[PDB]
């Protein structure tokens, strides 16, 4: 799963 | 020397080089992290990137590791500082601004229920992590947040707590305030005011 962006 | 990777998958040869040359990969960014290796541009505004920025940790291009392998030695990471002028113009910040952020030191923040529910998973975890690492305190309940010493983060629409605070005379702000403020080492409140 991909590191989420904030 | 301690490093973290973000938006980049380490290969087995890279891990071999790291094991043998007194480097260490960390699961998370901390005050002992020496630099963060980022995947190739365009820059992805990940939790790890924002933590590194908040803590004054340099960002380094992935090419570093491959070049290290090709040279047999630990090159100077400084030759490989991350560069992305497009992101700099897009978000209005400087990658060369490497220093511990102070803009959230001593701040009190409240994240509305809408945000807490509507970001299931990493997103909200990164939010809380970044804020507390940056020296902020999260207030315990919306009642305490109903004060002028508190930054309320809300969704612009479909946020009952947000609207209820607005109807007290209190200003509420978009979640982007956190990321961009970290990048700029300054809180541009008006940019993010919800109205």
């Amino acid at each position: 799963k991909p590191s989420q962006e904030l | 020397t301690n490093l973290v990777t973000s938006s980049f998958n380490l290969t087995k040869p890279m891990k071999s080089f790291i094991r043998r040359n007194g480097l260490r990969v960390q699961e998370s960014v901390t005050d002992e992290t020496d630099f963060v290796i980022l995947g190739s541009p365009p820059l992805r505004r990940t939790h790890k990137f924002l933590l590194a920025t908040s803590l004054g940790i340099p960002l380094v291009s992935s090419q570093y590791l491959t070049d290290c392998i090709k040279s047999g030695k630990v090159l100077d990471f400084r030759s490989y500082k991350y560069k992305d002028e497009e992101a700099e113009a897009k978000w209005g910040f400087r990658l060369d601004d490497i220093h511990r952020r102070t803009c959230f030191n001593g701040k009190r923040l409240y994240i509305t229920k809408a945000i807490r529910d509507s970001m299931v998973g990493d997103s909200i975890h990164g939010l809380y992590s970044i804020l507390e690492t940056s020296g902020a305190e999260i207030v315990g309940d919306i009642k305490r947040a109903q004060e002028k010493d508190t930054i309320i983060l809300a969704q612009p629409d479909n946020d009952q707590e947000g609207r209820n605070m607005s109807a007290t005379g209190l200003n509420v702000y978009k979640i982007e305030l956190v990321a961009l403020s970290i990048l700029r080492d300054r809180i541009d409140f008006d940019e993010f005011l919800i109205d």
